[PDB]
C-alpha cells in the first residue's frame, strides 16, 4: 500500500517535469531532447504497469496525460511570449508601456510572429521527439490549437476595445486582419475543432473594414474629380483605335477594382459578413459612377451643339462603357450568388446609367434641331414648287423620282457628313440611340412644317377646323417617295435602325396620318 | 453616295 503511493509520487513528479517540457528540455539540445523522450518512455511504462497489475480504472492512459502536460507548457509558453513580446522580437527579428497598446497595433503583429516560432518549434522539434502515440498525440497540432485559442481570446478583447476608441489608421487594422487570416489558414483551419469553419475572427475586424470602406469611398470620389479634369484638359481623347472611350473611364475602373481587390485578399470565410462588405462597396460603386455620369451630363451641352462633335460621341461611349464594365464587376463580385441587397443596388444602377445615356443622346440629337427645321422648311418649299409638266419636251420634264431627290437634298447634305462620322466613332448602342433620336426629330419636324393641319376658324358659331388644301397628285407621289426614301436612309442597309423599328415607329405613323389629310388625291379606298 | 459605305 506504501508502494502505490510511491508510484503516484513518481507519476506526479514526471507530470511536473513534462508540464514545462519546453523550458526543461530545450530544442537547442539534441541530448536534452533525448532525455525528454526517455522521460515519456518511463511515464508510459509506469502507466502500463498500473493498468496491467492494479485496476484503478486506469487514470489516463499515458497519451492523455502527456497531452495535458503539453497543453500546460503551452499555456505557460503563451504567458512567457506575451509578457516578453517586445524583447523577444527586437532581439531576433526587427529589420515603456509595453504589452497591448490602444495607440498602435505593433504588439499584436510581433506576438503573431512569436506564436508562429512556437508552433513551428513544436512541429519541427518535439513532435518527432514525442512519437510514442502518433494516432493520439501530435504536439505541433496541439501547439497550434492552444496557441491560437489563447491568442484569439486576447485578440477578440483587444479589437472590442479598439472598436470603442478607434485611434489607429484603418490601414493598420486592415493589415492585422490580413496577418491573422494568414495565421488561421496556415495553422488552424484544417484542425478537427475548426474544420467545420464559420470562424469567429473576421467578426472582430468587421467594423474596421467598414470604416476603411467608408474612407475608401471618399478617396475614390476624390480620385474621380481629377481623372476627369485630367481627361477634359487632354480633351477627351479616344484611347486607342478600337477603344471608343477616353482615359478617365479606364482610370475610374482601375481605382474601383484595386479597392475591390483589397476586400478580396481578406478571404473572409463568413458569408454573412462578406455580404456586408459587398452591400457597402456596391454603394461606393453607385455613388462613384453616378457621379461620373452626373459630372458629364452637367457639362455635355458645352462640348456639343456647336462643332466639334467627336467629344460628345466619346462622352456617350464613356457612359456606355460604364454600363459594360459595371456588369464585369457584377460578375467579379460573384453575380447571381451575390448578396441580394447588393445586386439590387447595382441592378438599380444599370437602370440609372441607361436612363442617362438616353438623356445624353437626346441632348446631342437636339443640337441639330435648328438646322433640321431649316432643312425641312427648305424641303416644304421645294415640294410646293412641284408641278405637272405634260405638254413640255421630254428632256425638260422633272420626274417624281428626280423631284423627291431634290426635296431630300437639303436634309441629306446635313446628315451625310454626320451619320458618317458617327457609326465610325460610336459604339453600336450609342449610334442606335442617336439615330433613333434623330429619326424622331426629322419625323416630328416634317409633321409640323410641310403638313401642319388646317387652322380653326369661327364657323357660324362654334369654331370648326377648316378643310385641308389637298396636295396635287404629283405632289402626293413626291411626298410618299421622299418619305419612303428617308426610311431606307435611316435603315442604311443594316447599320442604321432596323426596318421593323422604323415601320412600327409611332412618329412615322403620326406623320403618315397627318400626310393622309393632304394626300387624298392618290390614297386608295380599298387597300 | 450612301453615307454608310465608306
Amino acid at each position: 500500500e506504501r508502494f502505490v503511493k510511491l508510484l503516484d509520487q513518481l507519476h506526479n513528479s514526471l507530470r511536473i517535469d513534462l508540464s514545462m517540457y519546453r523550458n526543461n528540455f530545450p530544442a537547442s539540445s539534441p541530448e536534452r531532447l533525448q532525455d525528454l523522450k526517455s522521460t515519456v518512455d518511463l511515464l508510459t511504462s509506469i502507466t502500463f504497469f498500473r493498468m496491467k497489475v492494479q485496476e484503478l480504472q486506469s487514470p489516463p492512459r499515458a497519451s492523455q496525460v502527456v497531452k495535458d502536460c503539453v497543453k500546460a507548457c503551452l499555456n505557460s509558453t503563451y504567458e512567457y511570449i506575451f509578457n516578453n513580446c517586445h524583447e523577444l522580437y527586437g532581439r531576433e527579428y526587427q529589420t515603456e508601456e509595453q504589452g497591448p497598446s490602444i495607440k498602435n497595433l505593433d504588439f499584436w503583429s510581433k506576438l503573431i510572429t512569436l506564436i508562429v516560432s512556437i508552433i513551428e518549434e513544436d512541429k519541427n522539434s518535439y513532435t518527432p521527439c514525442l512519437n510514442q502515440f502518433p494516432q493520439e498525440l501530435n504536439v505541433g497540432k496541439i501547439s497550434a490549437e492552444v496557441m491560437w485559442s489563447l491568442f484569439a481570446q486576447d485578440m477578440k478583447y483587444a479589437m472590442e476595445e479598439h472598436d470603442k476608441h478607434r485611434l489607429c489608421k484603418s490601414a493598420d487594422y486592415m493589415n492585422l486582419h490580413f496577418k491573422v487570416k494568414w495565421l488561421y489558414n496556415e495553422y488552424v483551419a484544417e484542425l478537427p475543432t475548426f474544420k467545420d469553419r464559420v470562424p469567429e475572427y473576421p467578426a472582430w475586424f468587421e467594423p474596421f473594414v467598414i470604416q476603411w470602406l467608408d474612407e475608401n469611398e471618399e478617396v475614390s470620389r476624390d480620385f474621380l474629380h481629377g481623372a476627369l479634369e485630367r481627361d477634359k484638359k487632354d480633351g477627351f481623347q479616344q484611347t486607342s483605335e478600337h477603344a471608343l472611350f477616353s482615359c478617365s473611364v479606364v482610370d475610374v475602373f482601375s481605382q474601383l477594382n484595386q479597392s475591390f481587390e483589397i476586400i478580396k485578399k481578406l478571404e473572409c470565410p463568413d458569408p454573412q459578413i462578406v455580404g456586408h462588405y459587398m452591400r457597402r462597396f456596391a454603394k461606393t460603386i453607385s455613388n462613384v459612377l453616378l457621379q461620373y455620369a452626373d459630372i458629364v451630363s452637367k457639362d455635355f451641352a458645352s462640348y456639343c451643339s456647336k462643332e466639334k462633335e467627336k467629344v460628345p460621341c466619346i462622352l456617350m461611349n464613356n457612359t456606355q462603357q460604364l454600363r459594360v464594365q459595371l456588369e464585369k464587376m457584377f460578375e467579379a463580385m460573384g453575380g447571381k450568388e451575390l448578396d441580394a441587397e447588393a445586386s439590387g443596388t447595382l441592378k438599380e444602377l444599370q437602370v440609372k446609367l441607361n436612363n442617362v445615356l438616353d438623356e445624353l443622346s437626346h441632348v446631342f440629337a437636339t443640337s441639330f434641331q435648328p438646322h433640321i427645321e431649316e432643312c425641312v422648311r427648305q424641303m416644304g418649299d421645294i415640294l410646293s414648287q412641284v408641278k405637272g409638266t405634260g405638254n413640255v419636251p421630254a428632256s425638260a420634264c422633272s420626274s417624281v423620282a428626280q423631284d423627291a431627290d431634290n426635296v431630300l437634298q437639303p436634309i441629306m447634305d446635313l446628315l451625310d457628313s454626320n451619320l458618317t462620322l458617327f457609326a465610325k466613332i460610336c459604339e453600336k448602342t450609342v449610334l442606335k440611340r442617336v439615330l433613333k433620336e434623330l429619326w424622331k426629330l426629322v419625323m416630328n419636324t416634317m409633321e409640323r412644317t410641310i403638313v401642319l393641319p388646317p387652322e380653326f376658324s369661327k364657323l357660324k358659331d362654334h369654331m370648326v377646323r377648316e378643310e385641308a388644301k389637298s396636295l396635287t397628285p404629283k405632289q402626293c407621289a413626291v411626298v410618299e417617295l421622299a418619305l419612303d426614301t428617308i426610311k431606307q436612309y435611316f435603315h442604311a442597309g443594316g447599320v442604321g435602325l432596323k426596318k421593323t423599328f422604323l415601320e412600327k415607329s409611332p412618329d412615322l405613323q403620326s406623320l403618315r396620318y397627318a400626310l393622309s389629310l393632304y394626300t387624298q388625291a392618290t390614297d386608295l379606298l380599298i387597300k | 453616295k450612301y453615307w454608310w459605305k465608306n
